[PDB]
């Protein structure tokens, strides 16, 4: 099983910049049999290079690829706006084809650390029996952030999800949701219950908290 | 040009068989390979296998192995998926791709032409609409308050702020699964701290399959 790894995971460049994404195939990839494809959310994938090198009609000159043998490179040599989008590589030499895990191509813009928002769970859902308590990162570059949960100084694991807005159209940064789900009894056995956040923006942890109850 | 159009989205039950279409139009079909492809939420593309309708010379991913039937009628120019066994981890957008034809027609193996997808959600969920809950604003510049969307099925939801006259810093989050099976999702709103006194804030949520529309007043929580 042909194993195919991308680098980097995440590439953050600057509109107008030449960018250059990196595949690695753990064989040699037989007859330069690589493609590169760009997703945009919700579309399917457009094929950008075939046989290593090659463009399919449509696909503009400023991408090119590179490579033989284990190493291939995907080159844009100036980044329009339509081109931040998540690019996979794709051998197809063997009978089983398979592509890389994706590198998001996103926008490089000045840091800016998330404004911090907790809110209690609502009287009426109490009623449901299920506290949601949740945690808002807004408008944050870069997209890594770290959302921990305490609830009487105890970190929680398990009991929480998070999603995360697409890079913003405007400002080009992200927002973040995280949900601590607890039963009705549960979340009435304690007291504090704090979202403590790290961010590349934040010079030291921002912890924002509520006392059930006041 | 050459189109590939595929059949409508569906869910289904764990244990049932799902088939989808794609019809293509406009280009060579019988002498190059339509594969599937699935790319699960969240995760990337994965091959499922392919066929070659001319004589219906079939290429099946080894882990699709007894699950999996393409096939394809030369007639009406369609190519099939029959997938069986379905589990929650069938859950994914299913994409019909036709190889490139490259050098006066040479296969290209690659990828070239896609259909639309077909989104196939499993799951034993029956369909409901959400309970909607404030965020409220907090007490303690710029205020955030939202709407809490919870234990709908299947997707979407659509979030409006009031009727759509406020847009700017709304931010309507993907909703998540839970392990209920049902999913839920968040809408915040950041506003200037002067208007919580004055501004009505209003969620107008809309669940279709449900037929399901919520509004819910979003203010300072009292006391």
């Amino acid at each position: 099983d042909v194993v195919m790894t991308q680098s980097p995971g995440t590439l953050s460049l600057s509109p107008g910049e030449r960018a250059t994404l990196s595949c690695r195939a753990s064989q040699s990839v037989s007859g330069g049999a690589l493609a590169w494809y760009q997703q945009k959310p919700g579309q399917a994938p457009r094929l950008l290079i075939y046989d290593t090198s090659s463009r399919p009609t449509g696909v503009p000159g400023r991408f090119s690829g590179s490579g033989s043998g284990t190493d291939f490179s995907l080159t844009i040599s100036r980044l329009e706006p339509e081109d931040f989008a998540v690019y996979y590589c794709q051998q197809y030499g063997t009978s089983q084809s398979t592509f890389g895990q994706g590198t998001r191509l996103e926008i490089k813009r000045t840091v800016a650390a998330p404004s911090v928002f907790i809110f209690p769970p609502s009287d009426e859902q109490l009623k449901s029996g299920t506290a949601s308590v949740v945690c808002l990162l807004n408008n944050f570059y870069p997209r890594e952030a770290k959302v921990q949960w305490k609830v009487d100084n105890a970190l929680q694991s398990g009991n929480s999800q998070e999603s995360v807005t697409e890079q913003d159209s405007k400002d080009s940064t992200y927002s973040l949701s995280s949900t601590l789900t607890l039963s009705k009894a549960d979340y009435e056995k304690h007291k504090v219950y704090a979202c403590e956040v790290t961010h590349q923006g934040l010079s030291s942890p921002v912890t924002k908290s509520f006392n059930r109850g006041e | 040009e050459v189109q590939l159009v595929q059949s409508g989205g569906e869910v289904k039950r764990p244990g049932s068989s799902v088939t989808v279409s794609c019809k293509a139009t406009g280009g060579t079909f019988s002498t190059l390979a339509f594969n599937w492809v699935r790319q699960a939420p969240g995760q990337g593309p994965e091959w499922m296998g392919g066929i070659v309708p001319l004589f219906s010379i079939v290429n099946y991913g080894q882990k699709f192995q007894g699950r999996l039937t393409i096939r394809a009628d030369k007639s009406t120019t369609t190519v099939f998926l029959d997938l069986s066994g379905l589990t929650s981890a069938d859950t994914a957008t299913y994409y019909c791709a036709r190889e490139g034809e490259g050098w006066f027609g040479k296969p290209l193996r690659a990828f070239e032409f896609w259909g639309q997808g077909t989104v196939i959600t499993v799951s034993s969920a029956s369909t409901k609409g959400p309970s909607v809950f404030p965020l409220a604003p907090s007490s303690k510049g710029t205020a955030a308050l939202g709407c809490l969307v919870k234990d709908y099925f299947p997707e979407p939801v659509t979030v409006s702020w009031n009727s759509g006259a406020l847009t700017s810093g709304v931010h309507t989050f993907p909703a998540v699964l839970q392990s209920s099976g049902l999913y839920s999702l968040s809408s915040v709103v950041t506003v200037p701290s002067s208007s919580l006194g004055t501004q009505t804030y209003i969620c107008n949520v809309n669940h279709k399959p449900s037929n399901t529309k919520v509004d819910k007043k979003v203010e300072p929580k009292s006391c």
